[PDB]
């Protein structure tokens, strides 16, 4: 099947929720090591348009 | 993508803020407080891997156009194409002469530049785009030409080889690989006739002028830099819309500064008043072919002609195929557009003659102990 236009909305909020929070969190190597792959995977799933 | 790119551009001005602080402290007033330590780590450890992977997956989306769709579906808008162009220009200017300041993050920066270059739809940006965005792309080529000119004049042993060290390590690690990738991207998508038009041509001419000027130079640094310089020059020849090796037929080329611009102009900006004088130290195609043929038949080894094999041959191996399709003997759909005579004289004879000379060059060095240029020559031919 295909996404239902609601999972994409959840995915879009999930991306920016992590991105905004990580942009203010103090640098933690363990946190950054596994948050970055999550952002790449989420960004690679959302359609650009 | 519009929101994601806008945030990336928002961090670009932030990136410019602390690198200047790093440049300031590394010059005077040493302090290890690093007020932007969070910003530096987030930019280097999150943004660069994110830019690296995002545009690798969605490369076709930004290169697509409503006329020709390349990806599965959808195409980037003009504003998105403008933003990704400004992202490349800002990132390139960020690392310019600051490769050392990034430490181990410099390989990440150049990898992002490679991927951003492969996703630049420069045809639409240069044709229908804002002046600010277009001026950024023009400034990149102009800055690249100036850096290469400083590099080649230092390889001329003007300095022993301050800023000489910074310029040399920036060009050989960042500028040359990125410029090679950008020219290759332009050549594959036939963007040369739309991007390198008025001032990019002048910038590309100076790059073409300077790189070939290493033939009369014999040093240790030049020896190891020939494969990088030769590959960059070969890609430039594929993307150059002017037949710089055949100036006698330049009057029939529409994509030339001497035809697009009036004689009243081209004087406010310094031009040599003649197409033949743009890069006068480059031999014409007829002369260049004769020199290679003479070397091939003379049985000369690689040691007595390193410039021809490493630089001149890759240039011709890319110049001739481009202009064979735009000159005589091409399969011309030119019933309506056949009035302008071809601006080049490249036929199948030139390609056949060059290939025969290349084969004779290889067999002259067939039994030598060490020759690492053979693999590079094979892929170019």
């Amino acid at each position: 099947g295909v996404t239902s236009e609601e999972e994409l909305h959840l995915t879009r909020k999930l991306f920016w929720g992590i991105f905004d929070s990580l942009a203010h969190k103090k640098y933690d190597q363990e946190l950054y090591r596994m948050a970055m792959p999550c952002l790449c995977a989420i960004a690679g799933a959302l359609p650009p348009d | 993508a519009f929101g994601f790119l806008q945030q990336l551009l928002r961090w670009m001005d932030i990136s410019q803020e602390f690198i200047a602080h790093l440049e300031a402290v590394v010059s005077s007033g040493r302090v290890e407080k690093s007020p932007h330590e969070q910003e530096i780590k987030f930019f280097a450890k999150i943004l660069l891997p994110l830019i690296n992977q995002y545009f690798t997956n969605h490369c076709l989306y930004f290169l697509s156009t409503p006329a020709k769709v390349l990806g599965s579906g959808g195409h980037a808008s003009n504003k998105e194409k403008e933003m990704i162009t400004s992202l490349f220009c800002k990132l390139a200017a960020l690392v310019r002469h600051r490769v050392s300041l990034f430490g181990t993050d410099a390989p990440a920066v150049v990898n992002c530049l490679h991927i951003l270059a492969r996703s630049l739809d420069a045809r639409t940006v240069m044709k229908s785009g804002p002046e600010i965005v277009k001026a950024g792309l023009r400034s990149f080529f102009e800055s690249a030409s100036e850096d290469i000119e400083k590099m080649v004049e230092n390889l001329r042993l003007g300095k022993v080889s301050k800023g000489v060290g910074q310029n040399l390590t920036y060009t050989t690690v960042a500028l040359l690989p990125v410029l090679t990738t950008l020219f290759q991207h332009i050549a594959q998508h036939q963007f040369g006739d739309d991007v390198i038009l008025d001032d990019v041509q002048v910038s590309c001419y100076r790059t073409l002028c300077s790189i070939y000027s290493l033939g009369t130079t014999k040093n240790t640094y030049v020896e190891k830099l020939r494969p990088a310089l030769g590959e960059c020059l070969a890609r430039l020849a594929a993307a150059m819309p002017v037949a710089f090796l055949e100036p006698q037929l330049n009057e029939y080329n529409a994509c030339s500064v001497y035809t697009t611009k009036s004689p009243r102009e081209r004087a406010i900006l310094g031009l040599p008043n003649s197409v033949e004088e743009m890069c006068p130290d480059i031999p014409v195609l007829d002369r260049l072919m004769a020199d290679i043929g003479g070397l091939a038949e003379s049985g000369a080894r690689y040691t007595e002609m390193p410039h021809v094999i490493e630089i001149t041959l890759p240039m011709l191996c890319s110049y001739l195929p481009r202009w064979w399709e735009r000159g005589p003997e091409a399969p011309p759909p030119a019933l309506p557009a056949g009035a302008p005579p071809p601006c080049t004289a490249v036929t199948s004879d030139h390609l056949n003659s060059l290939l025969g000379n290349i084969l004779r060059i290889i067999v002259n060095n067939l039994g030598i102990d060490e020759a690492t240029w053979m693999k590079r020559l094979a892929v170019f031919a």
